[PDB]
């Protein structure tokens, strides 16, 4: 059981989903024809988490692709693994997004929700035990912010007990591929806080460094960044998919990582990561994986954990290892940099492990962290928003969809209330 | 699906209408006789041209444009030129008499009789499109048709659609070089009635592009075809996202939302790079860094406006060919480090960029070179008010003398439209100072 | 090393319309197989030359005039281009490999000039394309219409126009010279809606004849394409006209979808009663052949008449000699072939001259020295599995997809017995004791059973041996009493069958397809999904470990012969383990292999619907 339904919002969310659905399709050893050609029974025991049966021993992904302007949905359909998707799981509208949160959430969103919500339900009963949802966002654009959160609100009012994950990719502090970016960021934040349970934040910047220094990449394309996010997206559900001497469902990750109903913004990083050079020198040992993930580089979020304090943390390994090593490693670190952790939480880490490794490697890891340094991102965005709202720049677009200004006041107040909360439990 | 309507009014409008419609038919393999090789399903290529064409019941591709002009001599030339098998003669519109550099003659007396014909062809053309991205006007401020007819049209369009976006590339009367003498008047009269009806407005002048072909291309014999050859290159760079792929595709709605902060402030500038001949391309590597440097250069602008006396409210850069977005992120950072480049406070953002993998295509016998890269920039800066103010000075310099005004009041006008449009000039200008 | 002489191959591509061809003024018959083309001698039914260049399966076949090179279409998967291939003659190798028609190829034809080759897209992507032969490149292309066409034909003269017919449309297309276009002209028929299937053109482009699912044979003029005469008077073809051809004398051979093969003389006649009216086409001669007729090719004997090679949907090839002198039409059956997916092979014990093939419709019996199949015991609907000979020389056991076993004899007479509900559904493997006293049946719903059998009284005992998955194979020691059951879980189990207590043997790395004893030894050889030919110990061990489906051994353990999903056949010195004498060109997933005990012959059979014979030499 524990079936997982998947959403892919906006261009980026549609695009990283092309990799995540291409990596997993290989980890379980199926062909782009949809026919399984792996070797073991373990690929088939929990295959139900990401797929459905089909006629002729075929498996199709339980994914839903939503995007205005279906231009890009042709690309993934023309990609090498576009043949596996159910072409009725392609919901789109011809009119563009305009990078306006409003029409993405007031006018054009509303006209597609009825179709989407009909699709989501069409595969919610197909799950004998629906574990939870998971989405891929981008807060800068119009569809991702607008449609996703509007889609998110609809999910919560009909699936409240389940859990709403969010692989949201945030705007960048220094870079701005668009101009109205902070608006759609804050307007979504006013929606994520109240209709979500866990929300990882990731940013293209650290994604460029992690590509640059560690992997020694010269030309980081977009697929590679998504190739990374595909990895950490697969690193999460190894407990739901594969055996493990200490398994970890998502619902136990949430209760182990969020003490309060609103401190639910996370941070991620992958391990191991090495070029073709050092992999011929470096050895795979439990010590290797834990120092790399614990570092402040691999944090794909553009935040510095040293300026904050880890409320909680977690680690997801995979490969045959001595669990005692991992037991003491997290106990060593919890002692050395005792300032970066909190006091009223005695042991603030969860140490999971799985018995099945990645495909080509033999060991791997993944870091999660709920630090208060993530409030730094909300400080930057709250500045840019209040700078232009101080001048009502670009605002005629937003009131051009029935919107008002109180919403711009409300969303900012909530952002201030939020970042304040991450300061209370930050006693330096 | 993603289709636009390119209107060409006046003489210059139907001059650039030649170059662009020479460029487009070449990038897509469209032969002058409507068709192209491997046209049917044998080619396996669709959507590559629908933005600019309408495949017939079989084979031929008619360009979706409109040539409008009161002077019969030029429209009759295209009817005789090589590119006659392209245009359906319902598009090519003419008239017995011209406007003769009077606004009323283009706006009050003659224009009222042919606009209905124009609207009828547009309505014949609008219904053929499934998804209409936006109108694309090509005006030439400084004449009777352009100021007169274009302005009258935009009013008719807005009361028809309203919901549709309007976009226009209009050549403005240069400060120094002036082929006409009364162009200040109609220019004033054009600026107003377009403003409350156009949604965005790009501006550029021949004198600036006269230097461009001089400094960079190093040609000493510039004529109207060369300037129009460049405008072809500019717009092909813009529409590329509408009609091709590449990272960070942009449509007009996306492009327009993040470039117009306030309803009135929409007047913008332009620039292209690289601008080189065949031999310099041999002695050059064309890294994304230099190309984005020559882009923001105030010399390479296409209008005689100095942005170093104002602040960029926003910017938009459309690269082309082989670019990867780290480089854009890399180089755009470098600019934001510099000092000569100013921005108004309330926008910490300001860059809506875009890439397209399809290369820039050169025209045979043309002047530009074959390159794997290029950039076109469009910045809405508040420094644009200066050239808006020179004309503010030439109007009262003549309107005081009341020179040439008898033509206008004699052709079904009054003095009110001078004062009425005069105040809008000042009213606009102060808005360019309120943003400081 | 690949020394393995291919002595005989029996097979035929049945439902490939117009697939059968005769070499013009040649000594070869051309017809398709699972994925290959076969050129047999016209006379010596041994000299075969096969052409294998396709990946999935040949779909259409066209042969240009003057014995020049021939084109072959192909079916492919859902979203991957088809592959038209031009094969040279006088050299018998590939020339061009053209790719379009993303779903499949529907029709191909050469022009009278061998310079043009026209193709027709599949159900989807149905368009008409022209190809050049010097440059394997598409000259012209155009989509016909929504009602997808079925067949296309170049005009016998003026190789510049071609007629094509389909569901509710007929057109004549002329290739324009000024461009890369071809202009169609539609057919005008008076309030007639006919699903045209086959189309032929006369010698002089006067009249195009076109079959119909209704059964008519509409003849139309071609100067203007309008319609002229309906079809066969005094009745109507039963299953609609399918295989139509023209005899040089001006008449037409028509073969319907039931086996009715007749001759219609088509000369415009006036209606006797009403002078200004025409008659319908009469029928000179008529005959009945077995099965729906699908392909007709000509052979000019000219002594009395003409000999037409007629390929029927039942994979039978007929030689129809017709002489219009006395209007006499006599047919002969030259060669027969199985239908599709031959399931099981069987050899009678201590007999290396006759064998039996269980297929998806019924059981056929063949012999060694010649094809010359002996009999076909028919069971209408449900298919046979795992044919078996009762030991020492006795009845034939056959378990069917019904879940029932039935016994037949040599002449096989009437059913010896029917063990019904032998399993839940689809009994899959069947074996007998060395004493012919009990019969093992391993079903598809993961169960094994055994039935005691007396002389005229059957005994239905309740063994109920539970297994973990479908039983691919079941073997028993002819020396003593034991049992081995393979599985679609690979856990080959040794049953004792003295106490029926499942001697605890288990082999689990993947799921297996074929297991064999070493003759008079405690060894084992098993074959499953992963390439594994591991030698086991009967004493719970694995001597050695070296997509495979079928295994076989000689009298003693000399040469383990093997095959599988790969289209090859691997022979092995059993004790040494080298792959000497490997054979190729079995276009499909090979299913079974046999050794012909007394002699040195390896028979191979797969899902393609064919059977192959090789010699046997081991170092
Ligand atoms: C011979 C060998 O071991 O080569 C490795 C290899 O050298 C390295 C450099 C690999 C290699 O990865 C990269 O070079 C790379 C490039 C861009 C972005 C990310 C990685 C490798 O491509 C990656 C690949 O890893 C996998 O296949 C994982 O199982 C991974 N699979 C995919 O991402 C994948 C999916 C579909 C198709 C192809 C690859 C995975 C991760 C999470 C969950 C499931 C699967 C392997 C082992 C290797 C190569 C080929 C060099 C590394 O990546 C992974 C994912 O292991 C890069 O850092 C590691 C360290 C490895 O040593
Ligand atoms: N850059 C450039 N400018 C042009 C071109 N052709 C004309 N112009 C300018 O257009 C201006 C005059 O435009 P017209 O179209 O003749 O004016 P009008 O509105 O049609 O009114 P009439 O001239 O009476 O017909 C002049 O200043 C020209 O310099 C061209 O091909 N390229
Ligand atoms: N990791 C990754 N991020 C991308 C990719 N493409 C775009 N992004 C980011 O996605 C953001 C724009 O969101 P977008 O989906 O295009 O706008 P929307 O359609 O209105 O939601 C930009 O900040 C891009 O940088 C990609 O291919 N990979
Ligand atoms: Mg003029």
């Amino acid at each position: 059981m524990r079936e997982i339904v998947h959403i892919q919002g906006g261009q980026c969310g549609n695009q990283i989903g092309a990799k995540f659905w291409e990596v997993v399709s290989d980890e379980h050893g199926i062909d782009p024809t949809g026919t399984y050609h792996g070797d073991s029974d373990l690929q088939l025991e929990r295959i139900n988490v990401y797929f459905n049966e089909a006629t002729g021993g075929r498996y199709v992904p339980r994914a839903i692709l939503m995007d205005l302007e279906p231009g890009t949905m042709d690309s993934v359909r023309s990609g090498p693994y576009g043949q596996i998707f159910r072409p009725d799981n392609f919901v789109f509208g011809q009119t563009g997004a305009g990078n306006n949160w409003a029409k993405g959430h007031y006018t054009e969103g509303a006209e597609l929700i009825d179709s989407v919500l009909d699709v989501v339900r069409k595969e919610a009963e197909s799950c004998d035990c629906l574990q939870g949802f998971q989405v891929c966002h981008s807060l800068g654009g119009g569809t991702g912010s607008g449609m996703g959160t509007l889609l998110i609100s609809k999910i919560r009012e009909e699936y409240p007990d389940r859990m709403m994950l969010t692989f949201s990719v945030v705007p960048s502090p220094k870079v701005s591929d668009t101009v109205v970016e902070p608006y759609n960021a804050t307007l979504s934040v006013h929606q994520l806080v109240e209709n979500a349970d866990e929300c990882m934040v990731l940013d293209n910047e650290a994604l460029y460094d992690i590509c640059f220094r560690t992997l020694k990449l010269t030309t980081p394309t977009f697929g590679d960044l998504n190739h990374l996010i595909s990895a950490v997206m697969s690193g999460i559900t190894c407990c739901l998919r594969f055996p493990g001497q200490l398994n970890a469902d998502l619902r136990k990750l949430a209760v182990n990582l969020i003490p309060f109903p609103r401190l639910h913004f996370f941070m991620v990083g992958f391990t191991p990561l090495t070029s073709r050079g050092s992999q011929q020198y470096r050895a795979l040992t439990v010590p290797e994986l834990t120092q790399q993930m614990w570092d402040a580089k691999n944090m794909m979020c553009a935040a510095d954990p040293r300026h904050g304090r880890y409320l909680t943390a977690s680690a997801l390994f995979r490969g045959r290892m001595s669990t005692k090593e991992v037991d003491e490693q997290m106990l060593n670190v919890q002692n050395k940099n005792s300032s970066y952790f909190v006091e009223w939480i005695p042991n603030n880490v969860k140490s999971s492990v799985c018995d099945i490794p990645p495909k080509g490697l033999k060991m791997s890891a993944t870091f999660i962290g709920n630090s208060t340094a993530i409030q730094e991102m909300f400080k930057r965005v709250s500045e840019q928003f209040t700078a232009m709202f101080r001048r009502k720049a670009f605002l005629h677009w937003y009131t051009g969809e029935g919107m008002d200004e109180m919403e711009f006041t409300e969303a900012e107040s909530n952002m201030n209330d939020l970042v304040s909360e991450y300061q209370q439990y930050q006693d330096a | 699906m993603r289709e636009v309507i390119s209107i060409h009014i006046g003489q210059a409008g139907i001059q650039v209408g030649n170059a662009c419609w020479e460029l487009y038919c070449l990038e897509h393999g469209i032969q002058p006789d409507g068709q192209m090789p491997s046209d049917k399903t044998i080619g396996g290529g669709d959507d590559a041209f629908n933005t600019f064409f309408s495949e017939t019941g079989a084979g031929k591709h008619v360009p979706r444009c409109i040539f409008l002009d009161l002077e019969p001599t030029v429209v009759d030339e295209v009817r005789t030129g090589t590119y006659r098998q392209l245009f359906h003669p319902e598009q090519l519109i003419s008239g017995k008499e011209d406007a003769a550099n009077n606004f009323a003659r283009g706006h009050y007396t003659i224009g009222k009789e042919i606009v209905d014909l124009a609207l009828d062809r547009i309505r014949k053309l609008a219904d053929n499109c499934t998804g209409l991205q936006g109108f694309l006007v090509f005006n030439a401020v400084g004449g009777g048709t352009g100021s007169g007819l274009g302005s009258l049209l935009l009013e008719r369009l807005s009361v028809d659609y309203g919901k549709k976006s309007k976009l226009g590339f209009t050549v403005y009367p240069s400060p120094q070089v002036s082929t006409a003498v009364v162009e200040p008047y109609n220019s004033v009269l054009s600026t107003h009635s377009l403003l409350e009806h156009t949604d965005v407005a790009v501006m550029l002048d021949n004198e600036a592009i006269y230097d461009i072909c001089r400094r960079s291309l190093d040609i000493e014999r510039p004529t109207y075809t060369n300037l129009n050859r460049l405008i072809a290159q500019v717009i092909s760079s813009l529409t590329a996202s509408l009609r091709f792929d590449g990272a960070l595709n942009v449509d007009i709605t996306e492009f327009q939302t993040n470039l117009v902060p306030y309803p009135r402030i929409h007047f913008m500038l332009s620039s292209y790079a690289p601008i080189i001949s065949a031999e310099k391309a041999y002695h050059e590597q064309l890294s994304v860094a230099e190309i984005t440097n020559a882009a923001f250069e105030p010399a390479s602008m296409m209008v005689k406006c100095d942005p170093r006396h104002g602040k960029y409210m926003a910017c938009c850069l459309m690269y082309r060919g082989d670019v990867v977005p780290k480089d854009v992120n890399a180089s755009v950072a470098t600019i934001k480090t510099k000092r000569t480049i100013q921005f108004v406070d309330w926008c910490p953002t300001g860059f809506k960029c875009g890439i397209n993998y399809q290369p820039p295509t050169v025209v045979p016998g043309g002047d530009l070179a074959k390159v794997q890269r290029a950039v076109c920039m469009i910045s809405n800066s508040t420094a644009i008010g200066e050239i808006f103010s020179r004309l503010d000075h030439k109007f009262d310099l003549m309107y005081a003398k009341r020179a040439f005004v008898h033509w206008y009041v004699g052709e079904g006008m009054e003095e009110g439209e001078f004062s009425e449009a005069r105040e809008d000039l000042a009213a606009l200008e102060k808005d360019f100072e309120e943003v400081g | 090393a690949e020394p393995l002489v291919l002595n005989s191959v029996i097979g035929f591509g049945g439902a490939i319309e117009n697939g059968l061809i005769a070499h013009p003024d040649g000594r070869t018959i051309i017809y398709p197989l699972g994925s290959t083309i076969v050129l047999r001698d016209r006379a010596d039914p041994r000299s075969q030359e096969f052409l294998q260049g396709h990946s999935d399966k040949v779909s259409c076949l066209a042969l240009s005039r003057s014995g020049r090179y021939l084109a072959s279409g192909q079916i492919t998967y859902m979203g991957f281009t088809a592959d038209i291939i031009i094969w040279d003659l006088e050299s018998k190798q590939l020339i061009h490999r053209m790719a379009l028609h993303k779903v499949k190829v529907q029709a191909l034809d050469f022009s009278c000039d061998e310079r043009f080759l026209a193709s027709l897209g599949g159900q989807d992507d149905n368009a008409l394309v022209l190809w050049d032969v010097a440059s394997g490149n598409a000259i012209c292309g155009s989509p016909c219409n929504t009602n997808f066409t079925n067949c296309v034909k170049f005009f016998n003269n003026s190789p510049d126009k071609l007629i094509t017919a389909g569901n509710f449309n007929m057109n004549v297309w002329t290739y324009d010279a000024g461009n890369n276009k071809l202009r169609p002209t539609d057919a005008t028929l008076g309030t007639l809606k006919r699903v045209f299937k086959s189309v032929v053109v006369d010698a002089n482009d006067e009249y195009a004849y076109c079959g119909t699912t209704t059964g008519d044979v509409l003849q139309i003029a071609l100067e203007r394409v309008l319609f002229k005469n309906t079809g066969p008077a005094k009745g109507n073809v039963q299953m609609g006209v399918t295989a139509t051809c023209e005899v040089p004398t001006g008449d037409i051979l028509v073969g319907g979808g039931d086996g009715s093969l007749q001759v219609l003389r088509t000369v415009p006649e006036p209606s006797s009663t009403n002078p200004k009216l025409l008659r319908k086409m009469p029928a000179l001669a008529g005959t009945k052949v077995e099965g729906a007729i699908t392909s007709i090719a000509l052979a000019d004997m000219n002594a009395r008449g003409f000999t037409f090679f007629v390929g029927t949907a039942m994979c039978n090839i007929y030689k129809v000699t017709y002489e219009p002198a006395t209007s006499r039409l006599k047919e002969e059956l030259v060669q027969t072939a199985h239908n599709d997916k031959i399931n099981g092979m069987a050899f009678p014990n201590e007999y290396s001259e006759v064998f039996a093939t269980c297929g998806t419709g019924f059981i056929r019996l063949w012999h060694l020295t010649t094809c010359r199949e002996l009999l076909r015991i028919a069971v209408p609907n449900l298919e046979c599995f795992c044919i078996a000979f009762t030991t020492d020389g006795s009845a034939i056991l056959s378990g069917w997809s019904d879940g029932k076993i039935r016994a037949f004899g040599p002449q096989s007479g009437k059913i010896i017995f029917t063990i019904n509900d032998a399993h839940q559904k689809a009994v899959t493997a069947i074996a007998s004791t060395a004493d012919s006293s009990r019969i093992l049946s391993g079903g598809e719903e993961g169960m094994v059973r055994v039935w005691r059998i007396g002389r005229t009284s059957q005994t239905l005992e309740a063994s109920m041996k539970d297994h973990k998955g479908p039983v691919n194979c079941i073997r028993i020691k002819g020396s003593g009493d034991e049992c081995v059951s393979a599985s679609s879980d690979g856990s080959c189990i040794l049953w004792d069958l003295h106490t029926f207590k499942r001697r605890t043997s288990l082999f689990a790395n993947t799921f297996f397809k074929s297991v064999v004893y070493h003759p008079d030894e405690s060894q084992l050889v098993t074959a499953g999904t992963d390439r594994k030919v591991t030698y086991w110990d009967a004493y719970d061990g694995n001597a050695i470990r070296i997509e495979v489906n079928a295994l076989a051994v000689d009298r003693d353990g000399e040469a383990l012969v093997s095959g599988g999903g790969d289209k090859l056949v691997k022979l092995w010195g059993y004790d040494e383990g080298h792959c000497y004498f490997v054979g190729v060109a079995h276009s499909g997933a090979i299913t079974a292999v046999g050794v012909t005990p007394d002699k040195q012959r390896i028979v191979s059979v797969g899902t393609e619907g064919g059977i192959f014979i090789w010699d046997y030499q081991r170092p």
